[PDB]
């Protein structure tokens, strides 16, 4: 069941809130209640890796960046997110908490993640990405960027679907493989 | 309502634009047009056409009249014939020249002819040939009379013997100016056809020696003409005397004359002359018709003595080793009809003629006392009977056949030399039958199937009938016949393919169950840039509920297969998007062929490379079928096809030996009383 130490960075727009919300109490697809103070967790019997994760979660707002880099210096790994429906996302990557990895710790597993993977490409987001005039930033763009500054793994998740999330919870556990 | 456009001209005139309404009278129509032309006297004028032959237009004509023909007006029929009665005879041999000219040309018409014929023109012409000295105009005189004559508005009795005896003459005379030959001979056939008094007035006018050398002549014409007088005498001449023409036909070799001359002779055999042959051909089978229908008279020494001596020639019971069905009165056996005399006449010839086959196929049978000997009495009866029944001996020559067996005229006696050569091909069949007293009706039969398979083949003579007789076999060519039947049939004939739709989806379906299997099974597969120990091969499976996948990897093996699974191994199968091929996968040309990858959650993809064209056959299909797509490839095709072969040979065995309605029978009014009897 063995926990971790997981501090869970990750952009504004990306909402893991929700996210770890909709998995773990493990209702449907959709309809979970959310919660304000967040350091969140989850689990499986997960692989002989039996174990529990400890989701830190300071503020995602940006207040932190002691607080946060009061979250960093002995983390396991790091959940990194970012999204798709806003490229700022996909720049923030090598950008932010790139850095800020580059910053606390240079040994850690250290990975990325686009949110809004299922929302990159609604008519709406396709359309008000290119209102915008930026890109439902292409996977590939990914397979790149996350080629470049350190994700090792990357991947998506969303709890509406409450989905890719074992697949995003997957190596956030078996980093330690 | 019935309007026809036309236009009406004249010589010095502009045409006249009528749209002539098919209701209103000629005469009414004639009166329009000479008013318009100022032209008095209407009822002296008729009208024609201005183009070929000009045929004098009737109220029955008249129906044919298209639109936009061009017309011309002009002497009536009446006021032609009376014109050329005048003209024709006129002292000016250039005035009866054109006039002879515009008769012929004229004649064909039969209301001008009905004109012609009623001032007895013929008359004249038959004076201008009985008493026309230094005689081109006879040649107009005589087409001008076969036309006339050709209307049937008089009869051909009222010809004068000496117009008889003058054409006769023509045609008997040392060859003549070559049209006039021509119409000579017309005019000698039609009339021994209209009349039993002219063939009795022509048939002593002319000799054989006479309408022989007509068929030396280079023009195939004089040819056609010449042979159909022969066939007109031959038609028209009593049956008694019949046969002695034939003989005398026969004595001036008129048969290798017309091989000679005629059917190998440079020019090719036209279809008037096919007629003239097929007529004579089927009159010279007639010939045997009165034999072939007169019983034998079992009291008559003389032909009990023609029987003993058939069985003198053979053996040097008492007729059991020959083969009759009455072992002590074979006599009794010649009773029926047919073939009666015919058969004795064709064996007593396969025994003077041909002795040896005679000795050999009477000693390889006469002494067999196991019941696989051939009777040749009995045989030759019914062999004789049965070449009268395909020959249909005793038929009238028709107007609508042309074909004649060329072989018959290679030999004076080829029908007794044909029957010679049919019983050597029939014991040679019973004896490839093993055949027996029992079976003998079948052998005949084939023997039939024999000789009906072989005249179709058109044998220049008769060895080349003995040899086609050689190449047929029992019933190897009719299986062959049989079975080619079938096919042809199978996808021509709508009443076969109609059922090959109501299935053909659930023989597909029949297909794809195992196809469902082939999918629960899972095959090897090939991996892109799967180098340095990575897996190349890969197999497959999938799970029953067509809903989970299950696949694992392989290894280059010697020895075979490795089930091991691989991480990659459940992708529930709902989720397939859709299954493309070659160039569509996102990554030797011939791989490419092979190479297809399955399409799904957007991103998620696989490629694939199936390991042979059968399995891409079998993965594409199976993935058609996961999302109920028709199946694509032509070997799935290919077992449609086998299977529907089946499946109609299944409804054939009950449809065998009866005629195939192509075009479907109606379906008659219902029983109004719905009082079954009989219960359900």
């Amino acid at each position: 069941m063995q926990a971790i130490k997981c501090v869970v960075v990750g952009d504004g727009a990306v909402g893991k809130t929700c996210l770890l919300i909709s998995y773990t109490t493990n209702a449907f697809p959709g309809e979970y209640i959310p919660t304000v103070f967040d350091n969140y967790s989850a689990n499986v019997m997960v692989d002989g890796k039996p174990v529990n994760l400890g989701l830190w979660d300071t503020a995602g707002q940006e207040d932190y960046d002691r607080l946060r880099p009061l979250s960093y210096p002995q983390t396991d790994v790091f959940l990194i997110c970012f999204s798709l429906v806003s490229p700022a996302s996909f720049e923030n990557v090598r950008a932010k908490w790139y850095p800020e990895v580059r910053h606390h710790c240079p040994n850690t597993p250290i990975i990325l993640v686009g949110t809004k993977l299922d929302l990159r490409d609604d008519k709406d987001t396709i359309e008000k990405l290119k209102e915008k005039k930026l890109t439902p930033i292409t996977y590939p763009q990914g397979l790149a960027m996350a080629k470049e500054i350190g994700a090792v793994k990357y991947l998506e998740c969303s709890a509406l679907t409450q989905r890719g999330l074992k697949t995003v919870f997957d190596e956030a556990i078996r980093a330690v493989l | 309502a019935d309007i026809v456009k036309v236009a009406i001209e004249w010589p010095g005139a502009y045409p006249k634009l009528m749209e002539i309404d098919q209701k209103k009278p000629l005469s009414a129509i004639i009166k329009e047009v000479c008013d318009g032309w100022s032209l008095a006297n209407h009822e002296y004028f008729a009208l024609q056409h201005a183009d070929s032959s000009n045929f004098y237009i009737t109220e029955k004509n008249r129906n044919e009249i298209k639109n936009g023909t061009i017309l011309r007006l002009t002497t009536s029929p009446a006021q032609n014939a009376q014109q050329l009665h005048e003209r024709i005879q006129s002292s000016s041999m250039d005035a009866k020249l054109e006039a002879l000219k515009d008769l012929a040309s004229l004649s064909r018409d039969v209301t001008f002819a009905q004109e012609f014929i009623n001032l007895d023109g013929i008359s004249l012409l038959t004076q201008m040939v009985e008493s026309g000295t230094e005689l081109d105009m006879l040649s107009f005189t005589l087409t001008a009379f076969v036309e006339l004559m050709d209307h049937g508005i008089v009869s051909w009795d009222t010809f004068s013997v000496a117009f008889i005896k003058k054409i006769a003459s023509f045609v008997n005379k040392s060859a003549i100016d070559i049209s006039i030959l021509q119409r000579s001979l017309a005019i000698l056939e039609s009339m021994v056809l209209n009349s039993h008094d002219l063939y009795q007035k022509v048939a002593q006018e002319i000799t054989i020696g006479q309408l022989i050398p007509h068929l030396q002549g280079s023009d195939q014409e004089i040819q056609t003409y010449t042979i159909a007088v022969i066939n007109a005498l031959f038609l028209k001449a009593p049956d008694e005397r019949r046969q002695e023409m034939a003989n005398i036909l026969a004595q001036k070799q008129l048969r290798s004359i017309i091989l000679t001359h005629v059917i190998r002779a440079q020019r090719a055999i036209n279809n008037e002359m096919a007629h003239q042959l097929y007529v004579l051909q089927v009159l010279t089978f007639n010939l045997l018709e009165d034999r072939m229908m007169t019983k034998m008279d079992p009291q008559d020494q003389a032909q009990r003595d023609i029987i003993f001596e058939l069985r003198r020639i053979a053996f040097d019971r008492d007729y059991k080793k020959l083969g009759f069905i009455n072992h002590v009165n074979p006599a009794m056996d010649f009773t029926q009809t047919p073939p009666g005399m015919l058969a004795l006449d064709n064996m007593l010839y396969f025994a003077k003629h041909h002795q040896d086959a005679y000795i050999r196929i009477v000693l390889e049978n006469s002494s067999r006392e196991d019941k696989h000997e051939c009777p040749f009495g009995r045989s030759s009866i019914e062999l004789t009977k049965m070449l009268c029944e395909i020959l249909k001996v005793g038929e009238l020559p028709s107007e609508t056949c042309n074909d004649f067996h060329p072989m018959f005229f290679t030999h004076d006696r080829s029908f007794e030399e044909f029957f010679c050569i049919c019983i050597q091909l029939l014991n040679k069949t019973w004896k490839e039958m093993r055949a027996t007293s029992e079976d003998f009706n079948k052998v005949m039969q084939v023997v039939k199937e024999q000789v009906m398979r072989a005249l179709t083949t058109k044998p220049s003579s008769l060895d080349q009938f003995k040899s086609k007789l050689q190449n047929l076999s029992y019933t190897e060519i009719l299986k062959i016949r049989q079975s080619e039947r079938m096919n042809q049939e199978d996808f021509q004939s709508r009443p076969i393919l109609e059922l090959k739709e109501k299935i053909q989806p659930e023989i597909l379906e029949l297909i794809k169950q195992q196809r469902l299997n082939r999918l629960v099974e899972g095959t090897c597969f090939r991996k892109l840039n799967a180098r340095r120990r990575q897996d190349k091969f890969w197999y497959c499976r999938l799970s029953p509920n067509h809903k989970v996948l299950h696949y694992g990897d392989l290894e280059e093996s010697p020895q075979g297969e490795v089930p091991h699974d691989s991480l990659q191994d459940k992708l529930p199968v709902a989720d397939i998007k859709a299954v493309v091929t070659g160039k569509d996968c996102p990554h030797n040309k011939e791989v490419l062929e092979l190479a297809f990858s399955i399409l799904y959650d957007s991103n998620c993809q696989l490629n694939f490379i199936a390991p042979d064209k059968h399995e891409y056959c079998i993965w594409t299909d199976g993935l058609n079928a996961l999302l109920g797509k028709d199946m694509m490839s032509d070997l799935t095709r290919n077992d449609l096809d086998t299977l529907l072969s089946m499946e109609i040979k299944l409804r054939l065995l009950d449809l065998e030996n009866i005629q195939i309605p192509d075009a479907p029978p109606p379906i008659p009014k219902e029983p109004s009383n719905y009082d079954f009897v009989y219960d359900c």
